[PDB]
């Protein structure tokens, strides 16, 4: 066993080191005790796919650890490592990557990740629009994976309900003009929006329906994480409710939990019946490993609750499941906590929100319209039409008593 | 113009002059003037692909080389995806390996099958049923990737 | 057979030049490398994908 790792900077590779040694010095399994090795992000995409090679695959890894680094691609790590991995079928364990792709477990075979990808926000809108009393939504969203993905987990969440949301609009990725759809979303009868997509089209949206005057009295907005970070903070309206994970940006606590549930399955899956060794070499071997998938399989079926993440529980494609989310509010332009969210269920703190407006209260969702639209047609005594008169005004005819007759 | 081709060297492994003697005259008049650089290919590791088709890119200006595996790994086509994102060819498999359609590939690569996806295929079974009078059935499916799509 | 999908790749892709060229012929060359040092995307326009 020579678990390596793809950390970011260099300062983690001894807290790196210092884990696994505490890992080896508590309980492990014996084969060659534990090491580790490390590389880090190089910035040229396909050289650093074969640089994992030169580093992890010519040293017969068992598992390989791949962390986000800060350069704002949000793909520049995962993929190829991903990739290289998932020829060979051995596993990696993703630690900071929240975007959405990689649970599509087909594409990349194996990959277990730590942290909850964003729609899991959207079962905790499902949650939190239970708790109160909410019931119509005309929720938008964006128009690649992402969005879709988010939408079709709340289409099949609330389909247990024998309900659906009232519209689902959408846009293409970085518009420019978005005021058609906000217009035509005004002529409803759901006062709630689930606005969901990336941080410069919220900024976008934001901008639009400032103009609108949506942003006002009884207008309950909803917006997940990614569109309240750095930019889109600059024009939300105050009375947004946006979410967050705890242990987030973070990598120490993550690291730790990471070494530990490697080191648990290893301990497992030598004490058994057929052991394979990693195909040491990238070039010439070109075979999949004969403990790959049983590897996979034992690593994902594993609860252990003894690090400073949470419960650590993966769930049917090794994406993360019993995750905390703590909700805050935007009050002022200052970001403050009202609640926590401890799995399955919201939990409201000691803390008075404000919602979009100013008032106090518990807007309704609903509105009543009172201006119904009818349609009918030319046909025998039920609906006469006649061409109507230049001046302005029909007629004005009579009855065999000169009742008068009504005509609109 | 110019496109490489790459053989699985299973099939058709002889006369590869064969192959670069493609249209010999022409074909329908042939506007333009190509030329094949057909290159017999071995067993195919992730460095080994990268290093070819990179090494094989700084010479003759190349362009859609045509790909085709003779073996069965499921992972090739998207390493071979992966090359296409990130050197502007475009990339066209034919047997075997790079043939087995993924679902969504990336939105800015150049990269396309020849195969049939889950949709098609679940086409043609609902029109085998209709024309034999089978107008009853009960689906049963496995935790397998993808049965969520084919169920929806 | 494997034949006639080489010649039917290579007459996709030579029609494909074709139209290009018919369109607004300034046919692009080889970016460089792939293993050079960096890479910025300044495409003048969608080479042939649509």
């Amino acid at each position: 066993v020579n678990i390596g790792a793809v950390l970011s900077t260099r300062k983690h590779e001894q807290m790196f080191r210092e884990a696994v040694n505490q890992a080896n010095k508590r309980h492990g399994s014996w084969k060659i005790q534990l090491n580790a090795t490390s590389v880090t992000h190089k910035p040229n995409a396909i050289q650093m796919a074969l640089s994992v090679c030169e580093d992890l695959i010519s040293s017969q890894v068992y598992a390989i650890l791949v962390s986000h680094p800060p350069t704002p691609n949000d793909h520049f790590t995962p993929t190829p490592v991903s990739y290289t991995a998932g020829f060979y079928r051995i596993p990696v364990l993703g630690l900071t990557t929240r975007m959405s792709i990689y649970s599509d477990k087909s594409i990349h075979l194996s990959f277990l990740r730590t942290v909850p990808p964003y729609s899991h926000q959207s079962s905790v809108w499902f949650e939190m629009m239970r708790v109160y009393s909410w019931n119509h939504i005309i929720l938008l969203v964006s128009d690649d994976h992402e969005g879709r993905a988010a939408q079709k987990r709340l289409e099949t969440l609330l389909e247990e309900r024998e309900s659906k949301a009232e519209k689902v609009l959408q846009f293409d990725p970085g518009t420019k003009n978005v005021t058609a759809l906000l217009m035509e979303a005004k002529e409803l009868e759901a006062r709630v929006i689930i606005l969901s997509a990336s941080e410069d089209d919220a900024a976008t949206v934001y901008r639009a329906a400032a103009m609108l005057n949506m942003t006002g009295s009884g207008y309950v907005w909803l917006v997940g994480e990614r569109e309240i970070s750095g930019n889109a903070l600059r024009y939300a309206p105050d009375g947004i409710l946006g979410l967050q994970l705890i242990n987030g940006k973070n990598e120490s606590a993550h690291i730790s939990d990471a070494v530990g549930v490697v080191a648990q399955a290893v301990h497992e899956l030598l004490e058994k019946e057929n052991i394979t060794d990693p195909p040491r070499g990238c070039v010439g071997n070109t075979n999949i490993w004969k403990t790959g998938p049983l590897f996979k399989r034992v690593l994902m079926s594993s609860k252990y609750a003894d690090g400073v993440t949470g419960r650590v529980e993966f769930n049917e494609d090794g994406d993360r499941k019993f995750a905390n989310y703590s909700i805050m509010n935007l009050q002022n332009r200052k970001l403050v906590q009202v609640g926590i969210y401890n799995g399955t269920h919201v939990i409201p703190n000691d803390r008075k929100i404000i919602w979009p407006g100013g008032e106090t209260e518990k807007p309704r969702g609903y509105q009543m319209s009172t201006r119904l639209k009818i349609v009918t047609i030319h046909q025998e005594p039920f609906v006469y039409v006649k061409p109507t008169l230049s001046d302005g005004t029909c007629k004005e005819e009579f009855t065999v008593n000169g009742d008068p007759v009504k005509k609109v | 113009l110019n496109i490489a081709v790459m053989l699985g060297h299973s099939h058709d492994v002889t006369e590869r002059e064969l192959r670069t003697l493609w249209g010999p005259e022409q074909a329908a008049g042939l506007p333009l003037d190509v030329n094949v650089v057909a290159l017999l290919m071995n067993r195919t590791d992730p460095k080994s692909l990268i290093t070819h088709v990179c090494d094989l890119m700084s010479g003759a200006r190349i362009h859609g080389l045509v790909f085709g595996d003779d073996t069965d790994q499921e992972a090739v086509a998207q390493m071979l995806d992966f090359i296409s994102s990130h050197t502007f060819v475009p990339i066209l498999g034919i047997h075997g390996g790079a043939s087995m359609i993924m679902a969504d590939k990336d939105p800015t690569s150049t990269f396309f099958q020849f195969g049939a996806s889950i949709q098609q295929q679940a086409t043609v079974m609902l029109k085998i049923m209709q024309d034999y009078d089978w107008h009853v059935f009960s689906l049963v499916t496995t935790i397998f990737p993808g049965y969520r799509e084919f169920i929806s | 057979s494997l034949e006639a999908r080489v010649r039917d790749g290579i007459g996709i892709l030579t029609t494909a030049a074709s139209s290009m060229l018919e369109k607004f012929s300034y046919i692009p060359e080889a970016k460089a490398s792939c293993y050079g040092q960096m890479e910025r995307p300044e495409v003048p326009m969608h080479t042939l994908h649509p």
